[PDB]
């Protein structure tokens, strides 16, 4: 699974996610990746999110939309919303993985509950950060 | 405040399993793709085109399980999925279970931009994309020896 | 599209939706019905929802889960949440249709923005209500 | 303890319908909601109740699900269903199936006998067939009225 989220100079948010799924999967099994609000979600009013992880739990938990709703309706900060989803609700369902999120204010979050997540981010006109292991 | 983030998947990435040279191949790919996105954003390209290109690059990068380097199914095939969403229009496009499209995220963006639909599946998604002039490929092009070795390891 | 939602005597919520989709649909186009949080959602902590409508808008709007989130996080009543989703947000996206929802307290809503929705509901051991039109 | 059901929303026309025509739908809706109320009153689970209500709506040829499914552009039937258990937050869904009489029962099988949540097409069918669910021809779903609506929509 791979993904990108971005906020542009016009204040637009967008998200994208792509995958080959789990090694040894049944053909015709559908994980979160192509499912709006599971693997991918963006709304100028809240957040752009791209998920990677235990597939089913991301669907059942609608992880990508839950970040947005926690922020939009619950008034959680991006950081609080990412902690709630990735560190509390996903583990509660036995879900492992993470996601990347940018909010309408340009805050960025790359939470994950696994040993690693291949990840990177950067402000336009700034130097990028990259990571693999837990920070 | 323009900004990009990318990922190449979360899991049991083992430090005792990896050489620095192996790690640097991932770091180099992540930095090149994030830098392309930053440069596009800075030049005033759209979030949608930015996440589309970043995910296309992650697909082409055989280190990451999407497009080239996709994991193998139980049947030693590749079936790929993708989604894209525009926060401005709340339009989305998605393809599930495609094997003959090189860049599933471009097929997802085709559904978003050139159909009134959000999600297409399997041969229907492929026939839709082919009818819009997207090239057909063999799923063999996605195959890497490393993902094959992980399949053999799992069974 | 058809659906059911229920609260049982143990306080459990469930939802189910089934469809043949839009007349003259492309085969391998996917409406909300099989998409968790679009056509169907249930959580003992909030609501059970089954949707029917312009499919794409229910997906883009994640209508079934939005009821639950508007209630759980937004503190909206079932009635407020159903009004917000079916009467404001779906039309705002050009989406037409409705849904049925029961919350963990046994409140029931059957909102729709269309000319009709074939619907019924009833409390266990009470008489059922049926409807077609507004 | 409470049930609600629907048989779909849209442009259902009053000036198009007789009371006798309307009463066919009212009778079907009341009979299914009554079955669910009686199950709930007897202490059946929300999951069994919504499963059986949707099975009956599938069987009811007046509603666009199972028997009485609309026709696709190709004069075929492709069916979808979903079920979710609010107690476990487990879900099962089948999308684009043509050889399963009751997609909701297939959806429940995916929920109960797999972690997959959503299965599509031949995969969903093979999953159900491998667990002894019977294969049907999509011709069993066909009704004159939905065929007339296909011809109308063109
Ligand atoms: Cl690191
Ligand atoms: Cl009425
Ligand atoms: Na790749
Ligand atoms: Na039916």
């Amino acid at each position: 699974t791979v993904g990108a989220v971005a906020l542009d100079l016009d204040g637009n948010l967008a998200a994208a996610t792509s995958t080959g799924g789990m090694t040894n999967k049944l053909p015709y099994q559908v994980g979160p990746t192509p499912l709006v609000g599971a693997g991918c979600y963006a709304n100028n009013a809240s957040v752009a999110v791209s998920c990677t992880g235990t597939g089913e739990v991301f669907i059942r938990a609608l992880a990508a939309y839950d970040i947005a709703a926690l922020m939009d309706y619950g008034g959680l900060s991006l950081a609080e919303a990412c902690e709630r989803v990735v560190m509390e609700k996903l583990p509660a369902l036995g879900g492992s993985g993470g996601l990347i999120a940018i909010d309408h204010e340009g805050n960025v979050a790359l939470p994950f509950n696994t040993e690693g997540m291949y990840r990177a981010w950067g402000y336009a006109g700034d130097t990028p950060t990259t990571g693999i292991y837990r920070e | 405040k323009a900004v990009i983030a990318i990922h190449g998947g979360a899991g049991a990435i083992s430090r005792a399993q990896m050489s620095l040279q192996q790690e640097l191949r991932y770091i180099e790919a992540l930095s090149a793709i994030v830098e392309t996105g930053q440069k596009m954003l800075e030049a005033g390209e759209s979030a949608l085109d930015v996440v589309t290109e970043a995910v296309r690059l992650l697909e082409e990068c055989p280190l990451f399980n999407a497009g080239i380097g996709a994991v193998f199914t139980r049947d030693e095939t590749h079936e790929l999925d993708a989604c894209v969403m525009d926060g401005n229009t709340l339009k989305a496009g998605a393809v599930a279970g495609v094997s003959h499209l090189r860049n599933p995220v471009l097929a997802a963006r085709l559904v978003m931009e050139q159909s009134p639909h959000v999600m297409m599946i399997g041969e229907g998604a492929e026939n839709f994309a082919f009818a819009r002039g997207m090239e057909r490929v063999s799923p063999e092009i996605f195959s890497t020896s490393l993902r094959y070795e992980q399949l053999l390891a799992a069974r």
